């Protein structure tokens, strides 16, 4: 974090309902709202400078984004759910109505799920557990085959196809993000999107070096087994067969054509 | 054994001699002399106990599942109770810690502000992940097979987990300040290391069987007893050498790209085994010496995938010698002490009767 | 195993979320109420299904492969020969019946890779199969990628001149493509192995120093060239690239030599792999759990080439 929140925590609305009235007499109600309005306008302005620049999510290196997706989704050790309760109870102590429209209609509404299609916090919190379900089953419980053979499968079915577990959680992490104000844009960018890019950066480079190790058993051995030491590749007497080479270098039916 | 007579956890009993060494005599550094020497015995008589720690052996599969679970299962995890015992007596300097429990208490919960080496909370999770896979093979799926079904994933499939689970033992005991507290952490590295020593030991007894079957048997049943291995005059067999010792399609060049990749890695002419994944794996130096001979042959003899080379020659002159010898495979070279020139040969020449002679 | 959304996969996908959606203390609880009553169905679904594919496989293609090719030549040494173009429906790469059995009946188990059949892409544990099947399909696909390139089932291979010792007029006929030889300059020629309509067959005839022509053996039938080539398999030669020679020790000690050079792999010598070849029994059998027999495919060619 980068700190902020300077002496405007909601405790001081229990020891300063006094000094706003102390200045009313020396200088009564026409100044009272004049102080209360300026103070509550400088309230959310204090907290948005701490609540926009949180940070990146401390971008993680190889293969161990499964730990972060458990320390975002677990209910008794969450550093997110407790922060949501912090925003609830230190946002209501601003008096429900005169608790300002800044620090209410952002993240306080998303906590209380209505009995409808409201973009609640619980749905992204369940989809995060599904993505770390698939990724935890990928690495450790690769069922005696490599994770590479499934890494290539996921990087096959995301990039060109439709509707797998990763393509939908990032779709869900945009309507709750940009569905907030102009001021919580810098907040909704870094809790609701960035725990998907930290899986997207650690899903495709194992697949990128897995397509290699499948490519040197799919067609390279079949191409260096028939045409190894014949004429038009190494200057030896005997020559490579003409009609067998048509099964590799065609444009629609050959194996090199049926690999790409 | 021998935890000594720990003079700590009775800190009130040294409060009264902190006053008795000044008031009884008639200078304030006499309190400070003993205050700096209040934790010399703490820096010895706790430090020797952590190095007094060792392990108890497991030496089977189920005892590793028993031994390793007791360390990570947080309720009744008496490693965590021991680390809380060590977290009790060093929390104040007496932030910064004036005693030498400084770097050891950077493991308990240090609030890792960008010095992200390892927390003890993270390290215990990687122990449970290994417990899960070690429970899978024991979980009634013919464990003589599933252990090898796991053991292939370490070598050649190049799994994604193997970079992280091994390196936490390396990146904790090295980074744990004193080499003696790193030695206590070396007592707490080994349950990872002994676990992978348990897993990768049947991998040896399986891959030695498969390498005795797929190359070595077809080698010795075909080539033992010919000319260039045992000095006899029987049955020269050329083109099977270009089927074994070839560069790309020979079966010895197949076995190194289908079952021992990830550890063996081709670099030019040789394949020196260099990564962090060779830890817990010691190569027979007979093997690495033999297969660097059988890859430097494949850059002279069989460069075109089949048998054949090319080389030129030139004779000389001597006392009483005026003649010519080499007729090798029906391309004669004749000299009667004329001017010397270079003639082009070919070793496996196209004839029905090969041979050489001298004259 | 290969599709999506039956009642088995979704209940386990449900049993994961409510299990790992609890704390770190009820992890050991949620592992044994919500997941483990699916593994006790998963262990009791597939091994009856493992031994059902057996009993479908010995009525789908094995009886078809032993009904047409039962007692003919290249599997048991009888006079009459197995028909050539009917075999092209059983050994093609993409349209034959064996090619149309391993693309939809176990499509998640054996992926077609190169020319062999790689087993370790099931992503599945607790299910291994007979190594006899895995070898007996690899040999057949090696036949499929040497002889049969265009479906019409014909290869062609370069030819043999002669160098002899005390014998002249070495003559061989196959499929009305003559080779008469009287010790001229040795020059290669070309044989296509299945020819057009003729009297198809093959024979070898030489002329001794003290007697006229006497034919060595004549063998009729379109499957004729592979029969008389069997007899003299002292072959391996350190000369040309495919490097083969033939001995053909005929009567009274006069040996007439040749030197065979093939084009695509091994030529028509690979058709001699078919003798004593039966498509084996069951796949997916429980027996044979630990067996390392990955040396016969090298040792058979060891005995073949050196002897």
């Amino acid at each position: 974090v980068v700190p902020g929140m300077f002496t405007r925590q909601a405790w001081e609305e229990a020891v300063l309902p006094s000094i706003d009235t102390v200045i009313n007499e020396r200088r009564p109600e026409a100044l009272r709202q004049r102080l209360t309005t300026r103070y509550f306008a400088d309230f959310g302005n204090a907290w948005l400078n701490f609540l926009n620049s949180l940070h990146l999510r401390k971008a993680q290196m190889l293969s161990d984004v499964t730990e972060q997706l458990t320390l975002m989704a677990d209910v008794r050790q969450s550093p997110l759910v407790a922060l949501m309760n912090t925003l609830a109870v230190q946002g209501r102590t601003g008096q429900r109505l005169h608790g300002p429209l800044a620090t209410t209609f952002g993240p306080v509404l998303a906590l209380m799920d209505n009995q409808n299609n409201s973009a609640d916090m619980l749905n992204l919190q369940t989809y995060l557990t599904r993505v770390t379900q698939v990724r935890l089953r990928l690495q450790q419980i690769a069922g005696s085959s490599d994770p590479q053979a499934m890494m290539q499968m996921l990087a096959q079915t995301v990039l060109q196809g439709k509707s797998v577990d990763l393509t939908d959680t990032r779709d869900y992490g945009s309507l709750t993000a940009a569905g907030l104000g102009q001021e919580w844009y810098g907040f909704g960018q870094t809790v609701f999107v960035r725990p998907m890019e930290q899986a997207w950066q650690q899903v495709l480079t194992p697949a990128a070096e897995s397509l290699n190790a499948r490519w040197r058993t799919a067609v390279v051995d079949g191409w260096n087994n028939a045409f190894s030491g014949r004429y038009p590749f190494k200057n030896v007497s005997s020559d490579a067969s003409l009609p067998l080479l048509a099964k590799y270098l065609n444009t629609d039916t050959g194996r090199i054509a049926r690999f790409l | 054994v021998v935890p000594g007579m720990f003079t700590r956890q009775a800190w009130e009993e040294a409060v009264l001699p902190s006053i008795d060494t000044v008031i009884n005599e008639r200078p304030e550094a006499l309190r400070q002399r003993l205050t700096t020497r209040y934790f010399a015995d703490f820096g010895n008589a706790w430090l020797n106990f952590l190095n007094s720690l060792h392990l108890r052996k497991a030496q089977m599969l189920s005892d590793v599942t028993e031994q390793l679970t007791l360390m990570a299962d947080v309720r009744q995890s008496p490693l965590v109770a021991l680390m809380n015992t060590l977290a009790v007596q060093g929390r104040t300097g007496q932030g910064p810690l004036a005693t030498t429990f400084g770097p050891v208490l950077a493991l308990m919960d240090n609030q890792n502000n960008s010095a992200d080496m390892l927390n003890l909370q993270t390290y215990l999770t990687r122990v449970t992940q290994v417990r899960l896979r070690l429970q899978q093979i024991a979980g009634s799926s013919d464990p003589q097979a599933m252990m090898q079904m796991l053991a292939q994933t370490v070598l050649q499939g190049k799994s994604v987990d193997l970079t992280d689970t091994r390196d936490y033992g390396s990146l904790t005991a090295a980074g744990l300040g004193q080499e003696w507290y790193g030695f206590g952490q070396t007592v707490f590295v080994r349950p990872m290391e002994q676990a992978w020593q348990q897993v990768l030991t049947p991998a040896a007894e399986s891959l030695n069987a498969r390498w005795r079957t797929a190359v070595v048997d077809g080698w010795n049943n075909a080539f033992s007893g010919r000319y260039p291995f045992k000095n006899v005059s029987s049955d020269a067999s050329l083109p099977l050498l270009a089927k074994y010792l070839n560069t790309d399609t020979g079966r010895i060049a197949r076995f190194l790209q289908n079952n021992l990749s990830g550890v063996l890695h081709r670099e030019g002419s040789r394949w020196v085994p260099d990564t962090i994944n060779t830890r817990g794996l010691t190569f027979n130096p007979a093997f690495l010496k033999a297969i660097n001979t059988l890859s430097e042959i494949a850059d002279v003899a069989f460069t075109t995938g089949n048998a054949g080379l090319h080389f030129e020659l030139r004779p000389g002159t001597a006392a009483g010698v005026m003649q010519t010898t080499l007729i090798t495979d029906n391309q004669k070279l004749i000299y009667v002490n004329q001017m010397p020139v270079w003639k082009r040969f070919t070793w496996p020449a196209d004839t029905e009767a090969p041979g050489a002679s001298l004259s | 195993l290969q599709g999506k959304s039956v009642d088995l996969t979704d209940t386990r996908d449900y049993g994961s979320l409510t299990a790992a959606g609890l704390g770190q203390e009820w992890y050991g609880f949620g592992q044994t109420v919500f997941v483990r009553p699916m593994e006790q169905a998963w262990q009791q679904v597939l091994t009856p299904a493992a031994e059902s594919l057996n009993a479908r496989w010995r009525t789908a293609v094995v009886d078809g492969w032993n009904n047409a090719f039962s007692g003919r030549y290249p599997f048991k040494n009888v006079s009459s020969d197995a028909s050539l173009p009917l075999l092209a429906k059983y050994l093609n790469t993409d349209t034959g019946r064996i090619a149309r059995f391993l693309q939809n009946n176990l499509s998640g188990v054996l992926h077609r890779e190169g020319s062999r059949w790689v087993p370790d892409t099931i992503n599945t544990r607790g299910l291994t199969f007979n190594p006899a099947f895995l070898k007996a399909i690899n040999t057949l696909s090696e036949i499929a990628d040497v002889a049969f390139t265009t479906g019409n089932a014909g290869l062609h291979f370069e030819l043999r001149p002669g160098t002899a010792a005390g014998v002249m007029q070495t003559t061989l006929i196959t499929d009305n493509q003559k080779l008469i030889y009287v010790n001229q300059m040795p020059v290669w020629k070309r044989f296509t192995w299945p020819a057009d309509t003729e009297a198809p067959g093959a024979s070898l005839s030489w002329v001794s120093t003290q007697a006229g022509t006497r034919q060595y053996a004549d063998l009729p039938g379109s499957w004729g060239l592979i029969r008389l080539l069997e007899m003299a398999r002292r072959k391996a030669a350190p000369g040309v690239a495919s490097g083969w020679s033939l001995s053909w020790q005929a009567q009274d000690g006069r040996m007439l030599n040749y030197t065979l050079r093939t084009e695509a792999g091994e030529g028509p010598l690979v058709l001699l792999k078919l003798r004593n070849f039966v498509l084996p029994e069951t796949v997916f059998e429980l027996s044979g759990t630990s067996a390392f027999t990955g040396n016969d495919e090298d040792a058979g060619d060891t005995v073949e080439e050196t002897d």
